[PDB]
């Protein structure tokens, strides 16, 4: 029976320190992207397209910390990685210290099909991504007030 | 720290994971969400993971393969796999986090050493599950 | 590419590989050798390795874990590990290239499925062995 | 009981191209390197320290592809890579894509020893290992007649 498992982090999330309400917004916001990914399973999507979507909208979603809601760096900047990888085939993509690409797990998808590479770096993996019509974001659109406030309470 | 496996009904196991890594990190570290093994990893043969947690620990343990190569070499199920990779392995090495997996015959396993880790997961055309807490 | 495995008086294994990469490669690409696992591992209870060779491929295998795995899990002695990733799996995924390892009982192989590898070895206090070619 | 291994690259090395001469200058510096790894093991120093000694060797010898004699990328320009793992406490420490470290397998070690994380990158990596007191060098210093000829042929 084909099936899908999607996390957004492990962690001290505390029960003490949340309401229902806000403990809704994380269900709700799995169950959605679950759900997603069921409908395309029982459409007969394969299971790298299925991955591929389901990180896609976890990174959109500001309440995970991926794309959109990225943790910042000590120099509150956003470096962001991401890897996918075929079990058919045993392909795999993946990019690392990336900032200017709103989808890393798509560049990841696009390091595995339009090179021969695993993994790309930093401003070569941009540049790769951007000589294949890939979007450059300015890493701004990543920030939320709420991961800035765990920098500063970080510090 | 995200991600996604899944078994489709060709039989085929993929994985991906996304991170913006730990909050305050020095510029240029890597963990494990892009390293094949430590923090991503599918063969059709064994299992798809996906890992989050202490990247650094993630990777000096390889946990996502090291859940194949127990299941594929060592002969356990994904259950024991799981037990012994997130619940020993990864807290003997002062690692925390967790993962999800799905094996070739579409077992399932979310196991965690944290307090939380949210999560879900379904079978095809069925209801799915959400969690946010231990059970 | 070049890599170092030793095992100490003191029974400690390490590694360690370092490269340029690749002539004209793209800039940004990572092959195996940083990655831990891929290019590089070591663990007192199994083995050390460095490895050289196709970088994707190495990564895709996790070929200096996999040689731990099998031994470790799998029962596998080194040379039936070496065997095993160098002739056998690497080969299959359209690899080539070849490694060094050493185990924790201070056995040695340097398998190589290439026209060539640069090695050499020698146990403490006896006379060492250098090689290019097969044979 | 005590042992090092060494390589220097796998691949299509040709009998047919090589003289010799060619060939006891790779067998000498192999054996050169090999030799202080098995006197330094004998001398009851550390794997890691031996094997890192051994890549800093193998990095230093303009005939093999790491550190001086790195070959050139795409753009001609030199990107470098290096890890070392300690199998005793399974710490590992990793480097990819920097220009500017002399020693990779040096600036991976730092990793390992004087920072909470196992693998580093491109400028972050370099400014790392510059806050930690390690050189900041030309990329120029790994270039090679040799590899930048091989890199016109390609
Ligand atoms: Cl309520
Ligand atoms: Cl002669
Ligand atoms: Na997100
Ligand atoms: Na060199």
């Amino acid at each position: 029976k084909a099936v899908i498992a999607i996390h957004g982090g492990a962690g001290a999330i505390s029960r003490a320190q949340m309401s229902l309400q806000q403990e809704l917004r994380y269900i709700e916001a799995l169950s959605a992207i679950v759900e997603t990914g069921q409908k395309m399973l029982e459409a007969g999507e394969s299971a790298l397209d299925v991955v591929t979507e389901a990180v896609r909208l976890l990174e959109e979603c500001p309440l995970f910390n991926a794309g959109i809601g990225a943790v910042f760096t000590r120099d509150e900047t956003h470096e962001l990685d991401a890897c996918v990888m075929d079990g058919n085939t045993l392909k795999a993509g993946a990019v690392a210290g990336v900032s200017h690409l709103r989808n890393p797990v798509l560049a990841a998808r696009l390091v595995m099909e339009q090179s021969p590479h695993v993994m790309m770096i930093g401003e070569g993996a941009e540049n790769f991504a951007f000589a294949r019509g890939m979007e450059r974001v300015s890493p701004e659109i990543f920030s939320t007030s709420l991961r800035y406030e765990q920098l500063l309470a970080a510090r | 720290t995200v991600g996604a496996v899944a078994l489709d009904l060709d039989g085929n196991l993929a994985a991906a994971t996304s991170t913006g890594g730990m909050t305050n990190k020095l510029p240029g570290r890597v963990g494990d969400s892009p390293l094949v093994g430590a923090g991503c990893y599918a063969n059709n043969a064994s299992v798809a993971v996906s890992c989050t947690g202490t990247g650094e620990v993630f990777i000096r343990a390889l946990a996502a393969y090291d859940i194949a190569a127990l299941m594929d070499y060592g002969g356990l199920s994904l259950a024991e796999a799981c037990e012994r990779v997130v619940m020993e392995k990864l807290p003997a090495l002062g690692g925390s986090g967790g993962l999800i997996a799905i094996d070739h015959e579409g077992n399932v396993a979310l196991p965690f050493n944290t307090e939380g880790m949210y999560r879900a997961w379904g079978y095809a055309g069925d209801t799915p599950t959400t969690g946010i807490y231990r059970e």
